[PDB]
């Protein structure tokens, strides 16, 4: 639980 | 990579029976076949590799550790070398009449080792699928079973495929021996078309063996037999120190000399 | 890839490339997973078979590798239905092939090689040779328009210069190829001679050429004899990226260093190290050159240096997406040419002008709502004879 | 000085490369510019001396870049460090040598000190010298003269003056020594105060005090520490072991208050010992001597109350063993750097915690107070888990159409007000609040315009905060927000970023900035710097989120706002995109809410 969130995790760029 | 070890069995006795009977099939051309396989393994790719070991009753000796026709140097080596050395084994060979029955078990425990010598050689980048391409051609020997059973284990335990090509007779030792480690198993009954078996069956790798139908596994009578007879026997009554299969409930097991009590 | 290379050949072509010294064991090679061993089943086979043996003799999982490699060696036409026997020439050349019938080099390559990429970025020191320089030109990564003036860098040229040096020379010898038909060498010729490495005037000329490219090396005032280089058959990174756009990169050859200059500003230059730093003005002068992020990406991670190999993913990803978003931000403003219509009595003339634009590919786009939309010129021409026809 | 066909200088012929480059990993360029690697076996010891001989501009998690200056030498001479003491380790370390240029701007910066120094007794400050020489050839200027009231040779000084001629002495290349020998000082008597076993100094404090205390001489300067690093626990400490009058100055009242506090936490000194010289409550400072005050309390300019005149008149007379003053930053004002000379004191130590701003005056320190003594390690405290990670984030919020029409289309500054405000951020803000909400993350929102924050916290139902607050009021939202499960989000004003004592916060949105500062973004980003209780580093439990508005002057600020941060080594993620955005229902989710929040920016006026 307390995961990061998906925009922070990842690269949000659409790249 | 592949690296694929080709164990000849060239017992001068039977083959040299198959000269003095002028038979179509002769060594000559069994060499002939064996070097054409190994020559289309190393064509597959260049990180293959391949070798060789010839079998005879006093021991068992490798046959393998420009372009004058226009032919590929590798290639050529290894024409070469394997023609020259099975040449002079078969030249040169004493006679001992005690012992004549071909001798494999040694042939695959030198090419198990040998294996083990390139897998720890070989880069770790690069895994390595070894295989072993036993071609029989004359009857096994009852007092070789132990070795050449431990042998097989070995093989089992490194993960290398014994897959036999026995021709004129079937060795139940040697079915077994690659049904265990899972190596295929064919019986050619055509000697002069035994090429065509081997560039379809024995070539194709474990890595697409699998997908791909090749002839179905033999069925595999797992025999078992008292030391008293030696005939088949479906309850054994073993001891806990020899381990051996007996005939009846006896007091002692001759092999053991245990001081069983009874009960 | 050279896959695609010998597919697009025809079969005239194809049985004489089929020479009997190395061809048929380069394209053997090729053959991914299992042509290899139908090819090597087939070869000592002088009656065809029936294509429904091809077909089920392959479990019925993983059948798409038997279609993919079915059609691939259908292509190189390396067998015939007539009726699927191999080609009689390359069966017998097979067969001739499968028993019948350093470095100061590699050293060289890489000098040669560097200094061909030197000339050609704008270096004022570099070797000169006017049939390499006109053979770049003609390449297509290059245009000069003034013999006096030295002939300047086209946008293709700037995406060649940031390639992998294996992609980069098989991309250059790809187009060596290509301009060899143009110019007259014979292809076939020039092909087999590559082929050969990895185991006549046209012959010296192409063997030059080779030279200068550095994959070769006589060593004897131009011999018969060659060496090939390790190039010639087909390491450690060094730049270091921090958070803050700024590069350290361990380079002593001047190419490495103008490279990152051609996206980064330098800032200092140590003996054996340089600095630089990755801004807007760098990363949008080498979009506008032509490059776009994904080149740059790759170069920075392939050239990685072996202290930030530790950290997932390698390169970090501020500085990702900072370069991706920059190269974005220049074609926010797509251009298009196209021609637009107005004033549409009707939308069912609109509708059907819509329908034949959709059937010939001229339309771009359309809006239902406002009834109108836009054509290319070159669909101008057959919209307006549309028009005229009525 | 030799420049490349490209921009960065050339230094091929400048000096050489040691051949055992490898082992060496330090590099020394001729501006005094050093690269440090992050990755060597040495690197704690190469961090060591190059932190003690210059100052950190930028510390990434790789190659570590520092850079010397006259001041850094100074407090390296300080500390004791002699030239040759630095230079031949400078060599030994450095993979490429040493420039001549460097090397002879170490001999000269290392020579020129001690030569002049300055000691205040008895209300009179004497400039006190071994080599007279030196006196003899720095008295060529009149403004000596006129400055002037009117071996070991010493002459008196006017009060006023002091800053002037120390400015002048920095750049006429004979810095003056303000080392205090509180050990050796018969003139004050020592204060009963005394670190209780209860307070715990983290390595980092530890080593900040060092640095300080080089000598058994306190040395006057500035130490940079995170807030949430303890700086006011460091601060006790320094005055519990000068053991002579301290005067403790703040920035407002929650300052003075705070530091009050701190000082009955971790000191034992009676309370009645400890005086706050604040016009709202006074507690006889005459009485005591460890005083806290603030800047404007000391250097107001207009009328004075008849006591507070009795309480400056005592303070002026009086000599103060330590001066330490918070949040330095703000020194360099006009009235504020007036009470350095207003007050007299041996060493004036400075802490604070957001050493930057934009005009020129952060150099004024230097001399004003000292030489930058410390300045801790970021990314090394959050690797040590004494500061909370955090996942330093910009969502860019596009811009909506009409918004941006009217925003182009004005070349007034409504802007401020417009692109602040505009559907699109107020959404992403929304949404990122609704998110942190359901995780039971604490949110403090920030934004510089009241007007955009209260419309923001009137359409959220939220209990923003700002500066005409009421104090009760002011108090009552924040126990409610440590407290209230049922709320966690408060939304705070500029006010929040001057002084405040406000719980640990899991998140920080930040929907308006001020501008281009440093010292404001600095400063929010403190706030979630509180390490949790059993938190982990790479956990990234906090988080910061500095929402921008796309193709706007606001991505400027944003850019030219995060230098500082950058240069410690946080990394800003920039978010173009918010998943989960389109399914959550938000406000202005239709044109006609848009066009009525648009009519009211207008009428805004
Ligand atoms: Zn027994």
């Amino acid at each position: 639980a307390k995961e990061r969130p998906i925009w922070l995790r990842e690269s949000t760029v659409q790249g | 990579l592949n690296l694929l070890v080709i164990v000849v069995d060239a017992n001068p006795i039977w083959w040299g029976k198959q000269a003095l009977k002028e038979s179509q099939f002769t060594l000559s051309k069994c060499i002939d076949a064996v070097m054409v396989l190994g020559n289309s393994h190393l064509f597959m790719n260049r990180s293959n590799k391949l070798a060789v070991i010839a079998s005879h009753i006093q021991e068992s000796r490798f046959l393998y550790p420009g372009s004058k026709d226009g032919k590929y140097e590798l290639l050529t080596s290894a024409n070469e070398v394997i023609v020259e050395e099975i040449k002079d084994l078969m030249t040169k060979s004493d006679i001992k009449g005690q012992h004549t029955e071909t001798l494999l078990a040694g042939s695959l425990a030198k090419a198990l080792c040998y294996i083990h010598r390139m897998n720890k050689e070989v880069k770790d980048n690069q895994e390595m699928k070894s295989r072993i391409l036993v071609i029989k051609a004359a009857e096994d020997s009852a007092l070789q079973y132990m070795n050449f059973m431990n042998v097989i284990f070995a093989a089992q335990k490194q993960n290398i495929l014994i897959d036999a090509c026995v021709l004129d007779s079937d060795s139940g030792l040697l079915q077994q021996a690659c049904d265990i480690t899972g190596g295929l198993y064919l019986k050619v009954p055509q000697m002069p078309s035994l090429l065509q078996y081997l560039l379809w069956v024995f070539l194709p790798d474990q890595d697409q063996r699998s997908q791909l139908i090749l002839p179905p596994p033999v069925h595999v009578d797992y025999r078992a037999a008292c030391f008293c007879h030696r005939n088949l026997i479906e309850i054994g009554y073993v001891c806990s120190v020899c381990l051996s299969i007996f005939c009846n409930f006896s007091p002692i097991c001759t092999t053991c000399e245990t001081a069983f009590k009874i009960s | 890839n050279l896959q695609e290379f010998l597919g697009g050949l025809s079969p005239g072509v194809l049985d004489r490339l089929y020479g009997h010294p190395a061809t048929c064991l380069a394209v053997f090679r090729e053959l991914p997973s299992l042509a290899k061993n139908w090819v090597m089943r087939m070869l000592f086979l002088e009656q065809p078979l029936p294509q429904a043996a091809v077909a089920l003799w392959v479990k019925k999982e993983f059948s798409k590798a038997q279609e993919e490699s079915t059609g691939l060696l259908s292509g190189l036409r390396i067998w015939h239905t007539q009726l699927l026997i191999l080609n009689p020439i390359f069966r017998q050349n097979l067969r001739i092939a499968l028993l019948g019938g350093v470095p100061s080099l590699d050293k060289y390559a890489e000098e040669r090689w560097e200094v061909v990429l030197h000339f050609m970025v704008g270096s004022p020191s570099a070797a000169v040779s006017q049939d390499l320089a006109q053979l770049l030109s003609q390449a297509g990564l290059m245009k000069s328009t003034e013999p006096g003036e030295p002939p300047c860098i086209t946008s293709a040229g700037f995406q060649f210069l940031l390639l992998d040096t294996p992609a980069q020379l098989w991309y250059f010898m790809l187009q060596y190829l290509q301009t060899a038909q143009s110019r007259g060498m014979d292809l076939v010729e020039i092909l087999s001679f590559l082929f050969q490495l990895s185991f006549s005037d046209s012959l010296l000329n192409f063997l030059q050429h080779l030279r200068e490219f550095g994959l070769v090396f006589q060593r004897k005032r131009k011999s018969r004899r060659y060496y090939p280089t390790r190039l010639a058959i087909n390491q450690p990174g060094f730049i270091v990226v921090e958070t803050n756009y700024r590069l350290y990169a361990y380079t002593e050859s001047e190419l490495q260093i103008a490279l990152i200059a051609l996206f980064s500003e330098m800032l200092y230059r140590f003996p054996n190290m340089v600095v630089a730093q990755v801004t807007r003005e760098s990363v949008q002068q080498a979009i506008a050159s032509g490059i776009t992020a994904q080149q740059i990406i790759h170069f920075l991670r392939t050239r990685a240096h072996p202290v930030m190999l530790k950290q997932t993913p390698v390169l970090p990803p501020t500085i990702t997406d900072q370069i991706r978003l920059w190269e974005l931000e220049r074609d926010r403003l797509r251009f298009t040419e196209g021609v637009l219509y107005n004033q549409f009595l009707s939308q069912v003339d609109f509708e059907l002008l819509l329908a034949h634009a959709r059937e010939l590919g001229v339309l771009v786009f359309e809006n239902s709502a406002k009834r109108l939309m836009v054509v290319t010129p070159a669909g101008h021409s057959d919209v307006k004879r549309f028009w005229k026809r009525q | 000085t030799k420049v490349d066909e490209y921009g960065a200088k050339d230094y091929r012929l400048q000096m050489p490369l040691k051949d055992d480059h490898t082992s060496r990993p330090l590099w020394v360029a001729p501006d005094g510019h050093i690269f440090l690697e992050a990755f060597s076996p040495v690197y704690k010891y190469a961090q060591d001396f190059l932190v003690a001989i210059a100052e950190p501009v930028c510390r990434p998690t790789h190659v570590h870049e520092y850079k010397l200056t006259a001041y850094s030498l100074y407090a390296a001479v300080s500390v004791g460090l002699q030239t040759s003491d630095i230079t031949e380790y400078l060599r030994k370390l450095s993979k490429t040598g040493v420039p001549d240029g460097i090397m002879q701007f170490i001999k000269l910066c290392t020579v020129s000190y001690g030569k002049v120094k300055l000691v205040l007794k008895h209300n009179r400050y004497f400039v006190e010298s071994c080599h007279p020489d030196v006196i003899q050839h720095l008295l060529q200027d009149p403004v000596i003269r006129e400055c002037r009231l009117r071996q070991t040779v010493s002459f008196e000084v006017k009060q006023e003056m002091i800053e002037e001629l120390q400015k002048r002495c920095i750049h006429l290349e004979y810095p003056l020594l303000a080392e205090y020998d509180f050990r050796n000082d018969s003139v004050n008597p020592d204060i009963n105060i005394d670190l209780k076993p209860t307070a715990v100094l983290r390595p980092y404090q530890e080593k900040s005090l060092r640095k300080m205390f080089g000598n058994g001489r306190a040395r006057s300067g500035v130490i940079v520490l995170p807030c949430g690093a303890g700086k006011s626990l460091v601060g006790v400490t320094a005055a519990c072991t000068v053991r002579k009058r301290c005067l403790v100055l703040g920035n407002s009242a929650v300052s003075v208050e705070q530091w009050k506090a701190q000082f009955k936490m971790w000191s034992t000194i009676d309370d009645s010992q400890i005086c706050r010289f604040t016009s709202d409550a006074k507690d006889k400072p005459i009485g005591c001597s460890v005083a806290i005050s603030t800047y404007s309390m000391l250097g107001h300019t207009t009328k004075r109350s008849w006591e507070a005149e009795r309480v400056m008149e005592w303070l002026k007379t009086q000599e103060w063993g330590l001066m330490i003053l918070d949040e330095v930053h703000t020194i360099p004002a006009k009235m504020f750097r007036r009470v350095l000379t207003i007050v007299q004191a041996h060493c004036k130590l400075g802490l604070t915690a957001t050493l930057v701003r934009e005009d020129d005056k952060i150099v004024d320190l230097n001399f004003l107070i000292g030489p930058k003594l410390y300045e801790a390690n970021w990314m090394e405290l959050q690797n040590n888990g004494y500061i909370a990670k955090v996942q330093c984030a910009e969502v860019w919020c596009p811009m909506s159409p009409e918004f941006y029409r009217e925003y182009v289309a004005i070349k007034t500054k409504k802007r401020i007000l417009l692109y602040t405000m505009n559907p699109n951020k107020f959404r992403a803000c929304q949404f990122l609040i609704k998110f942190h909400e359901r995780r039971n993350d604490k949110i403090i929102v920030f934004a510089d315009n009241v007007f955009a924050l209260k419309e923001y916290a009137i359409r959220l139902n939220k209990p923003y905060i700002y500066g005409p607050t009421s104090q009760g009021e002011r108090m009552q939202i924040l126990q409610n927000f440590k407290h209230n499960p049922k709320i966690n989000t408060i939304f705070i004003s500029k006010v929040g970023d001057t002084s405040f004592d406000l719980p640990e916060a899991n998140v920080l949105i930040q929907i308006s900035s001020h501008g281009g500062s440093r010292r404001q973004e600095a400063q929010r980003l403190g706030r979630v710097l509180r390490a949790k209780k059993g938190m982990v580093a790479e956990e990234y439990n906090a988080f910061f989120y500095s929402l921008v508005s796309q193709d706007t002057q606001e991505m400027a600020y944003s850019t030219k706002r995060q230098r500082f941060l950058v240069d410690q080594g946080y990394s800003f993620k920039v978010i173009t995109k918010l998943a989960g955005m389109e399914e959550e229902d938000l406000a202005f989710s239709t044109k006609e809410e848009q066009q009525q929040l648009l009519q009211k920016v207008l009428a805004a006026t």
